[PDB]
């Protein structure tokens, strides 16, 4: 059972990220001129994080 | 509030209170409101699903 | 309130309540108090959006 736990943890510590971007939106619907303000979320160091149409 | 779901709301306030037994004006005016109010109210939906979810 | 929101909101019940079916002054009157009563919900959204983001 201890060889089973060691098992489970060392299957558990592969999906541990690290360094994830992460974008938001309110109003996923939009008007012709309706801004709906995107929100950008970057775990960088430092960055431009910039937006790319 | 959110402008497509109150022009979708609006539509179909004026196809449930239909214009034939209306005047224009005053159907525009309950419309306008009742979408209103169910802007008010579908905020308080986004919340409590946000909640269960 | 938000300036460009508000005329944004003043411009679309304008144009949910048609003018033909309405007094200008009357017209300008409920789009305006509309539009402060959406300002007022959408602080709130605002609010629920940072909470959900």
């Amino acid at each position: 059972i201890l060889n089973s736990l060691s098992k489970e943890l060392e299957k558990l510590n592969q999906q541990s990220e690290v360094n994830s971007i992460q974008i938001f939106s309110d109003k996923l619907e939009v008007l012709k001129d309706a801004p709906a303000r995107l929100w950008g979320f970057s775990t960088l160091s430092n960055a431009k994080e910039g937006f790319y149409n | 509030m959110d402008t497509t779901r109150f022009i979708r709301n609006f539509i179909l306030f004026k196809d449930a209170l239909q214009k034939q037994n209306f005047n224009n004006k005053d159907l525009n005016t309950t419309s306008m409101q009742a979408a209103l109010q169910s802007e008010q109210l579908a905020l308080s939906e986004e919340s409590q699903y946000l909640q269960s979810e």
